[PDB]
RNA sequence: GUGUAGUAUCUGUUCUUUUCAGUGUAACAACUGAAAUGACCUCGAGGCUC
RNA sequence: UUACUAAGUCUCAUGUACUACAU
């Protein structure tokens, strides 16, 4: 319960500081590495696939270095399926191509500088497009095709006035588009064949700083803060009924009708509903640290419930699991109420025996409230934290019985089993 | 119609890891019938907590401790003239004195007394994220970013009990680095440096303050302008060889200083240089300072932005006359750590804030004060040593990472 | 006096304005407009409910007459307390019956109206006409 | 106090004394009034309590207090709690 | 009586908590709390603040903690045009 | 300087007149006190405090403003030092504890004043003073003089002018202000016990028996301070102490036996049981004392030996028990008040080392005894032996001979002894599962006693038969219930109340006991009996009868016809918010059970019938009966009724629903949450209704429904309720304003700022000098509860403002 | 089924020195100060009028 | 085919509730 992990791995220290990780998309896992120089600006790129790395052409060195090269942001595309480019963004403000190589039985990565194309602004978030660059500007979102000697704006969508810039973006199954802010919060966008452009469809609900954003599903999207907050959001329904029943040729210019309300609150309140819908907050959380990856997987270690599983940046692996029916969570739920005031009733009942005849903190140790720390920047939602229900394990048994007789509900046995059923079952 | 309201159940599978407070005392006696050494630490990460102990000059993980929801601003341990327990401040305010005990078949963290301080929060008047203990343990100072400073009296008992709050309350002046000095149980005093929020100019100012075990309050005593340029303080323990007058190390980014707190000495030395000087190179500063004393040999470690690790001791300059001096040398250095410990035993504990904590033991300890080459000394204040770094690693040695 | 006379006009503040037609005259002697106008414009801001600078203590309403009383949301209505007891100018009822209605029937029942994000009312509306709107707009197909 | 409103608190930072309050005034959450599940113990600043005074009762000043008085749940969570060193100094 | 009582804790509250805008206060003053306590967050969380760290790319940690402590006075703009 | 005498006129404003006003003389005279005279600035601050006039807050008030002007005047209280001597010297004398204690601040803020050397010089030539009150004044001051101004710093000058010879005054009165500082000092004797020892045993072998006896005072308030640990400076004095425990004569023997009785306790393991073995030859010999004061003494001496490790159990019954037993257990002591206590805590605190069954068959005949006086002080200790070591040393024998002792002493209480009454139900309670067997002895006991008809008798009677009745009417016996329901019944008419209290609590106990119809008393003739009963104004009486009818309706529900219940509900409901609280507790605990076993329907009419009856002077308490009734299966059950109570157009019956809906919503923490949806269509029409008044109180349900349900995921509900809420910000009045308030904070935790937020901050400046002094309160109060989460919701961007914060748009 | 003091709320009614300047107000309102007298022209409006 | 807004202040009367206070 304590690690859940195993590490693998004179005084030590590198000159380079890593930057980003890498994977290719058509190779199920090969990562490659990308870091930099704490210096005159330099990089280096570490592949590996398999068990450990590899050799760089018949060099001995296992890593590349560039030099003059540093990287603001990177990311990996593969324009043909049977070709593999690297994509780095300088400094300098230049769009840096290269192209990857694996020896095969020779094993090893060869890169190989292509093209050369300077960028107005320091594209802090790029990803895969459909064959395309997807890039986002300073201001707007560029999605560049391959050209030769240099690649091409193939297309570029100019930003609703509030977004000043782009953190991170994510797309989904290269139809929809979910673009964070670093003052302003995420918003949606549709891309349109034959518009050529995306095309926002829904505003978020408040102010949040998004520093990594992604996809569980085609309405729904999570996204962290840089002040920690751990949120998830969903389009509402007469939202979803509208773009499931019409095209999205028709939202820019063309007939879409929209109910009464919307168009009242278009004229009456511009700036806030300027994209017609709002994010109804689905679920919202507190992790205090930062988060740096969220990953989907449709299933942790073969079990059936699709969990999400983020990293921070000060470093932690948490995940969020969907309760399949409902009993579930409404055990969980009050598990989690009888951990949360726990001290209190401690300090309740160690006070009526003061009165027939132990700090108020006890049980918590720390005179914060559960609700009141998770709630914190904004209120927990839908989410119950079964961080504090593990505490629950720790526990005497005099203290466990003592706390599970508020329920008219199952025993402490049965309480421990469905605690424990997390880890097990749901990963 | 079915409510889609996804219900998340969020696990913390593996817990922080920047560990940011620390704390020397001994807690726990275990697999001992009657054992007390000095010799153990326990580390806090915001929410999770850990307890490590050495005894064996490599460290072990004792029990990793329940979450406690809740973000630790400061954690320091207190001695009492007995099992020493550590004195623990977060947010809601409380001043959390907390002892680790043995209950059942496991090692669970009970606490004393919580004190409400503030409100539930991470604020600039919460009396947290600066905080020291006297280092014969009478009393915990909790001091605040920049508002006020709180300083309770603790005393032990049957019952442990901690009396009413000392307050001092400067509006515009905003607080960083509180450094405690330690004291022969004279009066407790601690030293801040006070940069002033409403100002035309940027002026950071370090004062003084006695707290009056008799008079029962904390008493501002030398206000002293410094440069704007200032970073921290150190406590110097006594000097009571050389010539209550507790002395002080400021360092600033380009050169260190220490200070009397009549003002008398004011000791000027300029801290060596790189050779290679990399590309961007700041001024630099001074991250960590701290003290050691053994057979009348007492040093400083004061490691900078680098990582570079020095020493200071202290010189009577018996030609003049016997007056301090400031003797500034070259260490193994280390990466960037946050905040530096040594055990009774010889082994210095490393936090960095970096990546990873790790533990010495020091053989070499360093070059002796009467070597002119590569020592600096307050004889002359304005001076540089330049310096190339050592890898070979001589003076301290790697025992435990984690 | 001069400060009062030193105010630059409202058009000239729209200018400074990424949302020019939430500005308004009144704008003109903000102490500090040109952040006014920043944070009034801003992007998810609601601006001010507008009954202010009218002295009638934001309800006149000559509506408010004509204001039904109350009427029980449905599922209520179905535990028949209404003909049990007559409010308009003893019942026994079964716990398992109430505690189904609010639980069993009730958990997926939420009100049909609510309000958005900026929504605001203001003395003049009546959200049941747009209720029965809502509804007609579901209901009624060409 | 919530209540009747010429009654003036202290608001200092408490100390670890609680605050008495009477049987008569028992089962009040000093600020809001409230008889309902009460949470954390008051405690109030040394200079409320010193001699005679400190036996008086927190909310009506007047009576010795036997009983200790709680903050209630939604004045702990609304922070009310952790404000200052409840007290009516002022008769009223 | 009641008003009154409320200027009284607006006193209080504002002696303790500082910046509380109170009916007239000046762009300078009010935006100063902010940049106050916006500042004072950076740099309070130790998760924020090893954020901030590495996205500036200082040297070290403390360096941007005090940095951001000497960014709440007004005249480290100049001090730092100074250098 | 006359204008200084008109100060004192400032100090009664100080004393007459506001807070502030007379705090403002204090902060006017800190800073006017070094330009005031020191002479008549005493001559003038000394008699104002000296009259009997001084009252305990003007004590107070004077004591704080001589400690101001000794903290301005420093220097210039020196010549002044022979004024206050005279003046705190008797003050720190005093009988209340507040006195002593504002003399020895006084003192210690005079001598903290000057320096060290001006209190020596004053306290030295104050040893003259030949009577002894003087002389013990003395000490006592330069004792306190001492504590503050360093124990050390005093303690080379104190030595050097008391190890002299001139007389026995000086030589007594170095004694006395060691004890005295050591008494006022506390547990701050630990690094200065040596010190003082050093000085101090210069008395242990003193020629003089006063200067013997005043070493020896010393000695023990030393030890007695710093113990229990830290005996190391104890040996130096330690082979004295043990040797002339049976070397010195009358009162030296005494004091000699009085600090061993401190040492004892704080001495090591090893040399205890030497020191009490060479102790023992002096003590156990003269354990019949001629007087008082060696008796006290050798009693504490005996406890706090029997309170150390040293000497065991053992040795205790072998050389310990039979002394204590023949020259202290007897009834030798039975006017003795003092004695009578000293010789009961002793025993109580040596029956836990030398077992209770060895008392226990050896007490047996103090209590039996004729004599009452020393009959009270045996069934004492005995009670308190019981309830120190419990039942387990309980001999068969022992317990008989037990028991016929307590008959006995319970039989012969020809005076009200209550240590009798509360030692019955110890013994009771000690006897468990063998009260069974010896059922008849005390059914008669309480026959004998229950029928003789007498008040004190009778109350006394009741009283031991509630506290031992779950333990004998329980014993499944079936047989008893009859014969102890028949008398219960019989007199329930008694003029007293105290008597119809016990009554009331004895059939509670029986009907707790007892089962339906399992109970002698019938309960259609119990449920009529005690229904005029309630009716009564008595507080115990009714605080009894409350919980005798609760109780009735416990096991059997029923018992009773439905209209009955309906008037005894609508009785009580007047009850529900009494004086006491326990009536307020108990009307709660007994309706519960009354609805449960009426039903929901006719409760619930009830008392929505009862809501337009009782004008507001007593109406809400019916709301909470609503709210009582809504608590054994939650508020789903009393909700919708209260709904169609709203639908009436009745405005007070609309306000009585929505107080009785905060009410009930702040009485439910978790329960609510499930609720809140069928809540927010009647605030549709409350927070929209016209008048202030349902504004007002529907704010009040938001406050707490908004509270208690935050975090739920009904933000979208909460967000609802506040968009009707924001309009009513710039209301006027208090309650409205504050009520507004309240309820927008309690929205501030269930949607977070952010939301909140962007209302205040579209409104947060505005030119309107009114909306601004509106919303910067609801800011105000935001930025009390929020900080930290109102941080990254500032709406500021370089545009917005000049500075802004370069390293928010850092990313990596 | 009364009297003393006092309050709130409808409705009816009506438009207070023509102007200037200041305070005040979101702008009003309101408040604070003074005062033109005479001549002429076109359809209450208007005057680089004297 | 009419693209949705009127009462305010003063004065002297009428309409209706109410609050302390006394038989």
């Amino acid at each position: 319960l304590d690690n859940w992990f195993h590490v693998h791995e004179m005084l030590q220290i590198s000159t380079f500081r890593p930057r980003t990780i890498l994977s290719f998309p058509n190779n199920p896992k090969s990562i490659l590495f990308i870091d930099n120089h704490s210096g005159k600006k330099q990089c280096r790129i570490s592949l590996q696939i398999d068990g450990e790395c590899l050799k760089f052409g018949s060099s001995d060195h296992l890593y590349k270095i560039l030099d003059d090269i540093d990287c603001v942001s990177a990311a990996i595309i593969d324009f043909t399926r049977q070709a593999d480019h690297l994509i780095i963004c300088a400094g300098d403000k230049r769009l840096l191509t290269y192209k990857i190589l694996v020896n095969k039985d020779k094993l090893s990565f060869d890169i190989e500088l292509l093209h050369q194309t300077e960028i107005i602004s320091p594209i802090h978030a790029m990803l895969k497009f459909k064959n395309f660059l997807l890039t986002a500007m300073g201001s707007t979102i560029v999605l560049y095709g391959l050209g030769k000697k240099q690649l091409l704006r193939r297309s570029v969508t100019q930003t609703p006035v509030s977004i000043t810039k782009i953190v991170s973006m994510h797309q989904w199954n290269y139809e929809r588009l979910a673009v964070g802010d670093i003052h302003e919060s995420v918003t949606l966008f549709i891309w349109d064949p034959a518009g050529n452009v995306f095309i926002p469809y829904v505003d978020d609900s408040v102010k949040r700083h998004v520093t990594v954003l992604k996809f569980l599903d085609e309405a729904t999207v999570i996204g962290a803060d840089r002040y920690g907050n751990a949120w998830t959001l969903r389009s509402p329904p007469e939202c979803e009924k509208i773009m499931s029943n019409h095209d999205p040729s028709e939202l820019s210019n063309g007939a879409i009708k929209y109910p009464l309300d919307v168009i009242t609150l278009q004229q009456k309140l511009p700036n806030t509903y300027d994209c017609k819908f709002k994010f109804q907050l689905l679920n919202h959380f507190f992790v205090n640290d930062i988060i740096t990856d969220f990953h989907i997987l449709d299933s942790l270690s073969n079990s059936d419930r699709p969990g999400c599983i983020y990293m921070g940046l000060q470093g932690t692996v948490g995940c969020f699991i969907p309760l399949l029916s409902k009993g579930n969570v409404f055990m969980m739920g009050n598990i989690e109420n009888i951990m949360a005031e726990a001290d209190d009733t401690f300090y309740l009942d160690y006070e009526s025996r003061k009165k027939n005849n132990i700090c108020e903190g006890s049980c918590s140790i720390l005179g914060r409230d559960h609700q009141e720390y998770r709630s914190y920047y904004a209120p927990v939602r839908k989410v119950i934290d079964g961080d504090l229900c593990e505490n629950f394990l720790r526990l005497s048994l005099n203290e466990q019985e003592f706390l599970a007789k508020n329920l008219k509900s199952v025993q402490v046995e049965d309480i421990i089993q469905t605690i424990n059923e997390v880890r097990t079952n749901y990963m | 119609a079915k409510d889609d309201e996804l219900y998340l159940y969020h696990l913390t599978l593996k817990k922080q890891t920047n560990f940011v407070h620390s704390c020397i005392g001994h807690f726990v006696d275990l697999e001992a019938g009657s054992k007390r050494e000095q010799s153990q630490l326990c580390v806090a990460t915001e929410t999770h907590l850990e307890l490590y102990d050495t005894a064996d000059g490599e460290l072990k993980l004792i029990a990793k401790f329940q979450n406690l929801f809740a973000t630790i601003t400061s954690m320091k341990s207190l001695d009492l003239p007995w099992p020493t327990f550590l004195a623990l401040t977060s947010d809601s305010g409380n001043l959390s004195i907390v002892q680790i005990i043995m209950h059942a078949g496991a090692l669970r963290l009970k606490t004393l007394v919580n004190q409400p301080l503030t409100r539930t929060t991470l604020r600039r008047v919460s009396p947290i994220s600066y905080m020291e203990i006297d280092p014969n343990g009478r009393c915990i100072i909790l001091s605040s970013v920049e508002q006020n400073k709180l300083c309770f009296l603790v005393d032990y008992a049957q019952k442990l009990r901690i009396s009413s709050p000392l307050e001092i309350i400067r509006p515009h002046m905003v607080t960083l680095d509180m450094a405690v000095v330690d004291v022969n149980f004279n009066n407790p005093c601690f030293v801040t440096l006070e940069i002033d929020n409403a100002a035309t100019q940027l002026s950071v100012h370090l004062i003084f303050y006695v707290l009056e075990l008799g008079l029962n309050h904390i008493v501002k005593k030398a206000d002293y302008l410094v440069n704007p340029s200032a970073n921290f303080v150190l406590s110097l323990p006594d000097l009571s060889r050389y010539n209550f007058n507790p002395f002080v190390v400021i360092g600033f980014e380009n050169h260190i200083l220490v200070k009397d707190m009549n003002g008398f000495f004011s000791l000027k030395v300029e801290i060596p240089k790189r050779s290679i000087t990399n590309s961007r190179h700041k001024n630099v500063t001074i991250i960590s300072g701290i003290v050691q004393k053994l057979k009348n040999d007492f040093f400083v470690l004061l490691q900078s932005n680098h990582g570079d690790l020095f020493k200071l001791t202290v010189s009577p300059d018996t030609n003049d006359r016997n007056r301090p001096l400031v003797q500034l040398s070259y260490f193994d250095t280390i990466q960037n750590s946050h905040q530096l410990h040594i055990f009774k035993n010889g082994y210095l504990f490393a936090l960095s804030e970096m990546n990873n904590n790790f533990l010495f033991q020091f053989e070499k300890l360093g070059v002796e004060k009467n070597d002119f080459s590569n020592v600096l000394t307050s004889k002359d204040p304005n001076k540089s040593l330049v310096f190339e770094p050592s890898i070979k690693l001589q003076n301290l040695s790697i025992l435990s990472q984690q | 006096k001069r400060r009062k006379t030193e105010k630059p006009s409202l058009s000239q503040l729209k200018s400074q304005v990424p949302y020019p037609q939430i500005i308004e005259w009144y704008d003109c002697d903000a102490r500090y407009p040109g952040l006014l106008a920043s944070i009034k414009c801003t992007k998810n801001v609601i601006p001010v409910p507008s009954h202010w600078q009218s002295k009638k203590e934001y309800l006149s309403g000559r509506s408010l007459l004509g204001k039904r009383p109350f009427e029980l949301p449905d599922i209520i209505k179905k535990t028949n307390i209404e003909q049990m007891r007559s409010t308009l100018p003893a019942l026994d009822l079964d716990y398992k019956k109430l505690h189904d209605v609010f639980f069993k029937i009730g958990a997926n029942w939420k009100p049909d109206h609510l309000l958005c994000f900026g929504d605001v009312y203001y003395e003049n509306r009546n959200l049941f006409e747009e209720t029965n709107w809502k509804r007609m707009v579901d209901h009624k197909r060409p | 106090s919530r209540h009747q409103f010429d009654l003036i608190m202290c608001l200092k930072q408490p100390g670890v004394q609680t605050g008495l309050l009477c049987e008569k005034c028992d089962g009040k959450c000093p600020i809001c009034d409230s008889y309902v599940r009460p949470k954390r113990k008051v405690r109030v600043c040394e200079n409320c309590s010193f001699g005679k005074q400190a036996k008086n009762c927190i909310i009506c000043n007047l009576n010795v207090g036997v009983n200790d008085a709680f903050y209630c749940w939604e004045c702990c969570r609304l922070g009310k709690d952790k404000d200052g060193c409840p007290r009516i100094l002022n008769l009223g | 009586a009641e008003k009154q009582r409320q200027l009284k804790l607006q006193k209080i509250y504002k002696q303790k908590y500082i910046g509380l805008g109170d009916e007239s206060t000046t762009r300078e003053q009010w935006q100063r709390n902010v940049r106050n306590d916006t500042l004072n967050t950076l740099q309070g969380h130790s998760a924020s603040l090893e954020y901030v760290s590495l996205s500036r790319g200082d040297l070290s940690i403390r360096d941007t903690r005090i940095h951001l402590l000497k960014s709440m006075s007004p005249g480290y703009k100049a001090y730092l045009r100074e250098e | 300087e006359k204008k200084e005498r008109t100060l004192s006129m400032l100090l009664l404003k100080i004393k007459n007149g506001n807070t502030a006003s007379r705090r403002t003389s204090m902060r006017i005279l800190t800073d006017k006190a070094v330009t005031f005279g020191p002479e008549m600035i005493f001559n003038r601050l000394l008699p104002i405090l000296l009259d009997r006039s001084l009252e305990d807050q003007e004590r107070h008030l004077m004591i704080k403003t001589i400690d101001r002007v000794l903290y301005q005047l420093g220097d210039l209280t020196k010549p002044y030092v022979h004024k206050i001597l005279v003046v705190a010297a008797p003050l720190l004398i005093d009988e209340d504890p507040m006195v002593r204690s504002t003399g020895q601040e006084i003192i210690t803020n005079l001598s903290t004043v000057a320096g060290l050397k001006t209190i020596l010089t004053v306290m030295r030539p104050d040893i003259e003073n030949e009577d002894e009150y003087v002389r013990n004044v003395t000490s006592r001051a330069a004792a306190v003089v001492a504590k503050a101004l360093g124990v050390n710093q005093l303690l080379p000058f104190i030595n050097a002018a008391c190890h002299s010879r001139k007389s026995w005054k000086a030589r007594h009165t170095g004694i006395k202000i060691v004890q005295q500082i050591g008494i006022l000092l506390g547990i701050g004797v630990l690094n200065h016990l040596t010190g003082l020892m050093s000085c101090i045993k210069d008395c242990l072998m003193d020629d003089h028996v006063p200067v013997r006896i005043v070493t020896a005072h010393t000695l023990s308030t030393l030890a007695e301070n710093s113990y229990p640990y830290g005996i190391e400076v104890f040996n130096v004095v330690l082979e004295p102490l043990w040797k002339g425990i049976r070397s010195h004569r009358g009162k030296v023997l005494s004091s000699f036996l009085k600090a061993v009785g401190s040492m004892i306790p704080l001495m090591d393991p090893e040399y205890a049981g030497y020191y009490t073995t060479e102790a023992m030859r002096i003590i156990r010999r003269e354990f019949d004392s001629p007087d008082d004061e060696m008796k006290k003494t050798i009693l504490l001496v005996l406890q706090k030996c029997s309170a150390v490790e040293s000497i065991t159990p053992k040795f205790l019954r072998e050389e310990i028990a039979p002394e204590f037993f023949q020259k202290f257990w007897v009834r030798r002591v039975a006017l003795d008040r003092p004695l009578n206590k000293v010789v009961t805590y002793t025993t109580v605190t040596l029956a836990k080392k030398l077992g209770c069954s060895y008392t226990i068959d050896k007490l047996l005949t103090p209590l039996r005894d004729e004599a009452e006086p020393f009959r009270t002080m045996a069934v004492h200790a005995v009670t308190r032996t019981v309830n120190l070591l419990g039942t387990a040393d309980l001999d068969e024998r022992l317990e008989t001979r037990l028991i016929d002792a307590l008959l006995i002493a319970f039989q012969e209480q020809t005076n009200s002894d209550s240590i009798i009454f509360k030692g019955f139900g110890a013994v009771t309670v000690s006897l468990d599962i063998r009260m069974k067997p010896f059922l008849a002895p005390i059914v008669s006991t309480i026959l004998n006693h229950l029928k003789h008809k007498t008040p004190l008798v009778r109350q006394h009677a009741a009283d031991l038969c509630a506290i031992l009745i779950p333990v004998i009417k329980n014993c499944h016996e079936f047989e008893m219930l009859n014969k102890l329901n028949i008398i219960l019944y019989e007199s329930l008419g008694e003029v007293y109340p105290e008597v119809l209290g016990s009554i009331i609590n004895a059939m509670y106990c029986i009907t707790s006991v007892m089962d339906l119809d399992k109970l002698q008393p019938p309960i259609n003739q119990i449920l009529p009996t005690l229904t005029p009963i309630l009716r009564n104004k008595h507080r115990k009486v009714e605080v009894n009868t409350i919980k005798f009818v609760g109780l009735i309706g416990k096991l059997a529900p029923t018992y009773a016809p439905p209209k009955e219940w309906m008037r005894i509900c609508f009785e009580l409901l007047e009850l529900l918010k009494s004086t006491n609280k326990e009536i307020r507790r108990s009307a709660n605990a007994t309706f519960g059970f009354i609805a449960e076993a009426i039903g929901p329907h006719d409760v619930l009419v009830a008392l929505l019938n009862n809501l337009k009856v009782q004008e507001r002077q007593l109406r809400v308490c019916t709301a909470v009966a609503i709210g009582i009734v809504a608590k054994v299966c939650g508020p789903y059950n009393v909700l919708p009724v209260i709904m169609n109570e709203y639908t009436t157009p009745e405005t007070n019956v609309q306000n009585g629903v929505l107080k009785a809906m905060s009410f009930m919503f702040e009485y439910i923490g978790n329960m609510s949450k499930d609720y809140i949806y069928f809540i927010t269509p009647l605030l549709e029409d409350a927070l929209t209704d016209r008048d202030l008044v349902h504004r007002q109180t529907a704010s009040n349900v938001i406050t707490h429904l908004a509270l208690n349900c935050s975090g739920t995921g009904h933000e979208d509900a909460f967000i609802h309720l506040m968009n009707l809420l924001i309009p009513n910000i710039f209301e006027t009045s208090p309650h409205a304003i504050m009520r507004i308030l309240e309820g927008l904070e309690a929205l501030s935790q269930a949607l977070g700022p952010g939301l909140f937020m962007n209302y205040i901050w579209a409104g947060l400046f505005h030119p309107a000098k009114n909306v601004r002094k509106a919303f910067w309160r609801v800011y105000n109060n935001m930025y009390v509860m929020y900080q930290d989460a109102m941080v990254p919701f500032y709406p500021v961007t370089p545009d917005n403002n000049e500075e802004y914060i370069e390293e928010l748009d850092l990313v990596l």
